[PDB]
RNA sequence: AAUAGGAGUAGCUUGGGGACAUUCGUAUUCAGAUGUCAGAGGUGAAAUUCUUAGAUUUUCUGGAGACGAACAACUGCGAAAGCAUUUGUCUAAAAUACUUCCAUUAAUCAAGAACGAAAGUUAAGGGAGUGAAGACGAUCAGAUACCGUCGUAAUCUUAACCAUAAACUAUGCCGACUAGGUGUUGGAUGAAGUGCUUCCUUCAGUACCUUAUGAGAAAUCAAAGUCUUUGGGUUCUGGGG
């Protein structure tokens, strides 16, 4: 999205719930880094 | 260094004869060198004086506890350590008192203690940094390590 | 002549209690809840139950000889309600039936005087 | 259930029945006379009801039992508090609520604790609802309050202090002072509790109930 | 865009006003933002109240009155019937 | 205001008149004596100015004498190198610092601390830049007590 | 038009015209027997200057003055 | 307000008074007697304080307790060091006595 | 000092260790090789000599204190009660 | 000597401003008693759950952690975050007042710094209730959820850290000018209820209501006005998804 947050009109999914996935998506990221280095 | 705290060397006059007797007491936290320290029924309640816990009033911090009269600070020795007082009995004789395990007991009014907090205190909290300090703490203790 | 006892009622919600006793509390007269006398099992809480309760409490007082009570209103814990039972109304209206003579009438709820956390999420139950 | 038998509830020389009512207690057994369970138990009695006037039931006292022979307790003053009831009655909003309270000792060594409050007057000139004092006034008069309260209560007897408190002289002496520092309405001490009251003096006890 | 002038409460000048908690679903809820009301109540009616007096001692001697404070967050107003939801207008009236 | 958020304007406004009361009989010599006098025993031109104004009777120095106070005490020679304010801002951030000194979790005397600090080195950069205080001088965080005292 | 304007005093120090509120006052006090100048809003206590005792009472809103006492206003 | 009514009778002491510091000093003044007033520390050791006391009695000479330290008596005399006991020797502008 | 990024005092150790540890040795070490204000002289030369004890080198004088620092918070505290009481 | 700024002084100015000590109340909970006899808890409706070794219920002691209700508001203070028991101590703060002092000190500010809810981290306490995790009973088409019962980690304090929130007056901050009334909190000025109290006038705060041939896309906004009749000063930010 833009870098501001949420704005839920129609929307989609939850940006809470979004953030979620990516923080956890971030980590698992980091954990393949941490596989290759 | 077998005691977690300090010997305080402390002078009375002696009360049968003439001259000067010396007593090794455990140094409470605060104590210092020319301090006055007194002790007896009729002492007046401070630090590291030296009363019948019937004598101490409620919530006070003390150490050097005797289970009996007269038994010379059996209780409470251990480096910054201290008991409650947490009750005195209605019709005295009895009074109760907090170990420093938190444990409650019941002792008679007439055994002493001494006011304050043991000296050395935090000691436990600095971790042991190598072998060889652990070493020194157990050539000053007893045969017992390395603990297999 | 007249005899007095304190009649406790607790009131759950879930269940009307009625507990008389002695003026002191110690040493009790009649314990009879509500629920004691529903025979199916179920709903516990019914005015019918408290009024069969206080029918119970009165022929009981009068077997003992306590000819009077005092009254002494509690709902639940404060914390977990405010409001008196349904069936306590009809706990009173009974005694008032019964012919006990009837004294001084208190509440003693026992809400909280401060404000200490309770069950529940802090959305709340969503019931 | 098993046999209970009723003995005679006493009050002291300064309630007007002197006869508050019956209690039943179980009959005696081995080792365990039932004296011991009528001794020290508690009553809540309603004062009105001892005196004969209606004005005084939105009080209670709390009697204590002391002293038994055969099958008469006399019972002696152990608390006071006001009624629930008037007391949420009493609170109204748009005024100032204050609360004292010290702890003390009466003249007899009776060791207490006292509870006052007081609420601020609606008088004539309030105008407008908001009837609130400033912060500064319901300190001093909080101060104020506890100062009268305690010397009265040092004083004197335990009896004259309970007779005190029966037409709120105390409430009346609080306000003629804290009137100057505002105007205050109903004063009254809320509760009553001791801290330590005599273990010794039985014989005394018996002589102030007579 | 904003339907609340005040946000359905008064945080004016303040940054936090101390959450109660209702009594009926239980949530926790800013004591300006809650639904407070007072209730004064009394025990039973008439019936009742004639039989208590008749069988009580006493000429003086009236019931007990119930001093609750009874708090309903929004949903629980709504639920319960205690509230109406007015008109967009009328969302300023008040009693 | 400089840092509150409110904004009081309470302050002196004089009369239109700039020119001596017609009742005073006193010359400038009898009002430099009056200053020498209330100067001497200690007090400082604000002080002063109060006094005369009070004590006295006498309003505003520059009406009733051709020159103005703290020129008037410098002329003398009696004035202090330190002016009042940043004295008085001194004491009273050593003050904050002794307290923040004894009590380390006033977050608050530490905001302020920080605050009158800032006062105290916009005031010193001020007189620096004026001829008033010397280059070499400033401000130095827990030295300032024995420094003016 | 605000040019003739005599009720503007009422508002705050500064108005159309700035002005002081403060003035002096010429007081006497019984027993001292002295006449002396002292100033609406003056902020210590004065003593006689005849002997010893006290005449002025201080105070944030104007002065508190005496009393007993006399004291004319000022003019110049 | 006590320690600062007194830290401003020290400045005053400082600026235009005649004063001495330290025990040897301070002793020697009051042997001559030409002390007028003496301000020990209650952080002066006891016999120091005592001997003090002892003498300003004997010469008919006042003693005020400070209620700081004695370094504080030394920042409030502007000095980095340690005061623990001045007397006066000439008034200054001070209002030392009634 | 201007030599070490993060370990400063704890340096000596910085080979060895567990970093926590380093950390945990950093803190009680700053209080341990302090330079105490002396109450019996006032300077600031009070130096621990043995574990219990702190010692001023000016006065020549011996207070009983904690292991790492001067005075325990519980000390204080109590030295402060029977004041009060 | 600025209806700018700073500093001072004055008033039994003010207030849930900050810190430290102190102290009270209550429910709750535990342990010790205390009297009862069959159920008590719990819900859309029940069951899991607890109870004849006496539960729930009554009253009393003693302990413990927790919080500060009702009073309490279109109420106060705070830089913001936030702040409500009692008293004391150490502290700060603004307005009012001033014929007190200074003499332009200012305004907004890249860089940098301080403080910064809740959660999280690390260590010591403490660890009652509440209670992420987790466990059962249901509910139900299934339900790992809502609901019920239990319940560790956490919540609390000290000591370090962490530096984000719809951290929202979704309104940068200072400046002037515009329009009224109803209120309201803190002062000062006058007059009349009985020195105090009230009322009148006036300041700095602070909301609301109505009015805007004022504005705007309207909602609405006394600011979001005085901006194509566009320049009071300045910082920051955005350029379809």
């Amino acid at each position: 999205h833009g870098a501001s947050r949420y704005k839920k009109s129609r929307a989609k999914m939850r940006w809470k719930w979004k953030k979620k996935r990516t923080r956890r998506l971030q980590k698992k990221r980091r954990k393949m880094r941490q596989r290759s280095r | 260094p077998g005691r977690g705290a300090p010997l305080a060397k402390v002078i009375f006059k002696r009360t049968e004869k003439y001259g000067k007797k010396e007593e090794l007491i455990i140094a409470s936290e605060g104590m210092f060198t020319g301090q006055y320290i007194s002790c007896g029924t009729k002492a007046p309640l401070s630090v590291g004086n030296i009363l019948p816990i019937g004598k101490m009033p409620e919530g006070t911090l003390i150490c050097n506890l005797e289970h009996r009269t007269g038994n010379r600070g059996t209780l409470v020795k251990a480096s910054g350590c201290y008991a409650t007082v947490v009750g005195q009995s209605e019709d005295g004789k009895k009074t109760k008192v907090r170990l420093p395990s938190g444990a409650k007991k019941t002792i008679d009014a007439k055994a002493r203690a001494m006011v304050g907090v043991v000296g050395a205190g935090g000691r436990i909290d600095k971790p042991i940094l190598k072998a060889g300090v652990a070493h020194h703490k157990y050539r000053v203790k007893r045969n017992c390590w390395p603990k297999v | 002549e007249l005899v007095f006892g304190v009649a406790h009622i607790f009131a759950s919600f879930n269940d009307t209690f009625i507990h008389v006793t002695d003026l002191s509390g110690r040493e009790t007269l009649v314990r009879i809840t509500g629920g004691m006398k529903v025979k199916a099992d179920r709903d516990e809480s019914s005015p019918y139950a408290a009024m069969m309760a206080a029918q119970d409490v009165a022929a009981r007082l009068k077997e003992l000889g306590v000819t009077a009570i005092h009254i002494k209103l509690r709902a639940s814990g404060g914390t977990k309600s405010k409001t008196p039972g349904p069936g306590a109304q009809s706990a009173l209206r009974a005694l008032a039936r019964s012919g006990l003579k009837i004294g001084r009438i208190e509440d003693v709820t026992p809400i909280p005087t401060d404000s200490t956390r309770k069950k529940s999420g802090r959305r709340g139950r969503r019931l | 259930f098993t046999k209970k038998e009723w003995y005679d509830l006493k009050a002291p020389k300064m309630f007007l029945v002197r006869n508050f009512g019956k209690t039943l207690v179980t009959k005696t057994i081995g080792k365990k006379l039932a004296t011991d369970s009528l001794k020290g138990r508690i009553y809540e009695v309603n004062l009105a009801d001892l005196n004969n006037d209606e004005d005084q039931a939105h009080k209670k006292i709390k009697l204590s039992c002391d002293h038994i022979i055969n099958r008469d307790c006399y019972t002696d003053f152990c608390g006071l508090s006001i009624t629930r009831d008037k007391l949420c009655s009493l609170i109204r909003k748009g005024y100032t609520l204050i609360e004292g309270h010290t702890d003390v000792k009466t003249l007899d060594n009776y060791h207490l604790r006292m509870f006052c409050i007081a609420f601020t007057k609606k008088r004539q000139n309030q105008t407008k609802s908001t009837c609130y004092a400033q912060t500064s006034q319901i300190k001093k008069i909080r101060k104020k309050m506890v100062d009268i309260m305690t010397a009265e209560a040092s004083k004197v007897l335990l009896k004259d202090l309970v007779k005190k408190f029966i037409p709120e002289s105390i409430g009346k002496e609080i306000e003629k002072q804290c009137k100057k520092i505002y105007p205050l309405q109903n004063v009254l001490i809320r509760k009553v509790k001791i801290l330590k009251r005599p273990k010794l003096d039985i014989s005394k006890l018996m002589e102030l109930h007579t | 865009p904003k339907k609340r002038r005040n946000g359905g409460r008064s945080k004016h000048n303040r940054g936090h006003v101390n959450p109660l908690r209702c009594s009926n679903c239980g949530r926790c809820v800013p004591k300006d933002k809650a639904i407070k009301r007072f209730n004064i109540r009394n025990i039973v009616d008439t019936s009742a109240q004639r039989d208590i007096k008749e069988a009580s001692v006493y000429s003086t001697f009236q019931l007990p009155k119930l001093y609750i404070k009874q708090c309903y967050c929004v949903s629980c107003a709504i639920h319960s019937r205690f509230v109406r939801v007015r008109s967009r207008e009328q969302r300023r009236v008040r009693k | 205001r400089m840092y509150g958020k409110g904004k009081g304007i309470s302050s002196s406004t004089l009369p239109y008149k700039r020119k001596q009361p017609s009742w005073l009989k006193q010359k400038p010599s009898e009002i430099e004596d009056a200053i020498i006098k209330l100067a001497k025993k200690g007090q400082t031109p604000s002080q002063i100015g109060a006094t005369l104004r009070d004590n006295y009777g006498i309003p505003q120095v520059k009406s009733v004498t051709g020159n103005k106070i703290l020129r008037i005490l410098r002329a003398q020679g009696i004035a202090t190198t330190i002016p009042e304010d940043l004295y008085f801002l001194i004491k009273k951030a050593v003050s904050m610092r002794k307290h923040l000194e004894k009590n380390k979790k006033d977050k608050d005397c530490k905001f302020r601390l920080i605050l009158t600090e800032s006062k105290i080195h916009r005031i010193s950069r001020y007189y620096k830049r004026k001829k008033l205080l010397p280059s070499n001088w400033k401000y130095q965080s827990s030295t300032a007590s024995a420094l003016i005292a | 038009n605000p040019d003739p304007v005599e009720e503007s005093k009422k508002h705050k120090l500064k108005r159309l015209i700035p002005t002081p509120n403060s003035y002096f006052m010429d007081v006497k006090c019984p027993g001292c027997l002295q006449i002396t100048t002292l100033f609406s809003h003056a902020q210590n206590v004065v003593l006689c200057g005849s002997c010893n005792i006290m005449l002025c009472q201080p105070t944030g809103g104007k002065c508190k003055l005496t009393e007993g006492c006399s004291f004319r206003k000022k003019i110049e | 307000s006590a320690g600062d009514n007194i830290n401003a009778k020290l400045q005053l002491v400082m600026k235009s008074g005649k004063y001495q510091f330290g025990r040897k000093s301070c002793l020697k003044a009051l042997r001559t007697g030409k002390g007028k007033l003496v301000i020990v520390s209650s952080n002066c050791p006891s016999i120091q304080r005592s001997v003090i006391e002892y003498y300003a009695m004997l010469s008919k000479c006042g003693v005020h307790d400070y209620h700081g330290d004695n370094n504080d008596l030394g920042t409030a005399c502007g000095k980095l060091f340690r005061i623990s006991c001045l007397v006066i020797t000439d008034v200054g502008d001070s209002d030392i006595i009634k | 000092s201007r030599r070490t990024k993060k370990v400063g005092l704890t340096g000596k150790y910085g080979t060895r260790y567990g970093s926590s540890l380093r950390k945990q040795i950093k803190k009680i070490e700053l209080m341990q090789h302090a330079k105490y204000l002396c109450t019996f002289c006032g300077k600031t030369a009070t130096k621990r000599t043995c574990v219990g004890i702190w010692k001023c080198k000016k006065c020549k004088r011996k207070v009983c204190g904690g292991a790492w620092s001067l005075t325990t918070p519980a000390a204080v505290a109590a030295k402060s009660t029977i004041i009060r009481l």
